[PDB]
């Protein structure tokens, strides 16, 4: 996939460590746009070793993609709701700043994780609430119409918690997963 | 006489005059309201499980010709993105209008001087507004919040003559990841506030009145 195909957030299920480096290799090094990874995580799992033998970093057209790469662990939908914050905040002030182009890639993993934790601190209802007024705040700031800074966000699930999607192609279950939830009512595609 | 006082002879252009604007149902929603019903629609409700606009809802929306325009408060950030926008559309898609308190601010703001709210838009006024279509109500949130907001889209309607169409999603939605919060679940007076509720379930999709 490539930066400027990218839907506002999509979900994509199990992509194998070779893949997601690849993905992050061609898009950081696209010529004449400033592109960004903020690689936020709840565990700490960034395939870096993989990624290091598939982009060396001594090799000197690497030396600008790790420049590039931001490492987050994010435990609960609180922290995520920051690094959002942070992200507004970078965006704002590059367009302010501008009156070259800024495009940031946010890659959410374990996002399910961070869910199951807020909502052992607090309600259902309260993260449900925090869960929707991140993403619909995503979806607003990657819908801006400026060209001069931008941001798309994905979205990494195993594919185990999108059994509808793959049930769809064509079990008795508790309700929805979440990455089922956020399938049917916050992204706009999921890419396999 | 009183009586002679009292009469009241009509011109037929009355009956068939309006300062309002009137929802126009696509076939794929006809043979539900009757007719003199479907000349009268000026609120509609729709509740269906896509996250994206279902056909019957896009065809209700570009309903547009010449100068008329829509207003579309995209909650969502769907019908707003590049590849979606049409001619025949306004657009509201901005981080004070995603709760329902800014969006209550933007609306108050459009009775009260629709130049200065329609700015907001990036709008040239050389058109009528003919309608305004919020999406996605079930992203709001109450009672209090829904009975305001129903009764500034009512003195909308008044003032300007537009229609009003709203989405919600169903049931399943509400019911929450894992059904850890346990046909939509919107305010009974907000949903009185309706002039015709459409249902949309789905093999294949069929379209039921409540």
């Amino acid at each position: 996939m490539e930066y400027e195909d990218l839907e506002l957030i999509t979900i994509w299920p199990s992509p194998t460590k070779n893949k997601l480096c690849q993905f992050i290799k061609q898009n950081l090094s696209k010529e004449h746009v400033v592109t960004q990874l903020f690689f936020i995580d709840a565990t700490s799992s960034f395939p870096l070793s993989q990624f290091q033998k598939l982009v060396p970093p001594t090799l000197p057209e690497n030396v600008r993609i790790y420049e590039n790469i931001r490492i987050n662990t994010c435990l609960d939908l609180e922290e995520l709701s920051a690094i959002t914050v942070k992200l507004l905040q970078i965006l704002s002030m590059n367009k302010i700043n501008a009156q070259e182009p800024l495009k940031i890639i946010l890659y959410i993993n374990g996002l399910e994780v961070m869910f199951r934790n807020s909502q052992f601190k607090s309600s259902p209802q309260r993260s449900h609430e925090l869960l929707r007024d991140t993403l619909l705040k995503l979806r607003v700031m990657g819908n801006d119409e400026n060209e001069n800074a931008s941001i798309r966000t994905l979205l990494e699930f195993p594919k185990e918690q999108l059994l509808d999607y793959y049930l769809k192609k064509n079990r008795i279950k508790n309700g929805d997963s979440l990455a089922e939830y956020i399938w049917k009512y916050y992204a706009d595609s999921l890419f396999e | 006489m009183e009586v002679l006082k009292n009469i009241r002879i009509y011109p037929l252009s009355n009956f068939i005059t309006s300062t309002k604007n009137y929802i126009n149902l696509p076939n794929e929603l006809r043979n539900l309201i009757s007719e003199e019903q479907e000349s009268k629609l000026g609120f509609l409700h729709i509740i269906e499980s896509d996250f994206k606009p279902s056909v019957a809802l896009q065809k209700l929306v570009n309903c547009t010709t010449g100068d008329e325009k829509i207003l579309i408060i995209d909650i969502v950030s769907i019908w707003s993105q590049q590849k979606q926008r049409q001619h025949g559309a306004i657009y509201m898609n901005s981080l004070s209008c995603i709760n329902i308190t800014g969006l209550i601010v933007f609306l108050e703001l459009l009775y009260d001087s629709p130049m200065d709210a329609l700015r907001r838009c990036q709008v040239n006024f050389n058109f009528q507004l003919r309608g305004i279509v919020i999406d996605n109500l079930s992203f709001l949130n109450n009672l209090s919040k829904f009975e305001k907001l129903f009764k500034i889209l009512r003195k909308l309607r008044e003032f300007l003559g537009c229609w009003i169409i709203t989405k919600s999603f169903p049931t399943d939605f509400y019911n929450g990841i894992e059904n850890t919060l346990v046909p939509t679940k919107l305010p009974d007076s907000y949903m009185k506030g309706m002039d015709l509720i459409i249902y949309r379930e789905v093999g294949r999709p069929q379209y039921r009145r409540i």
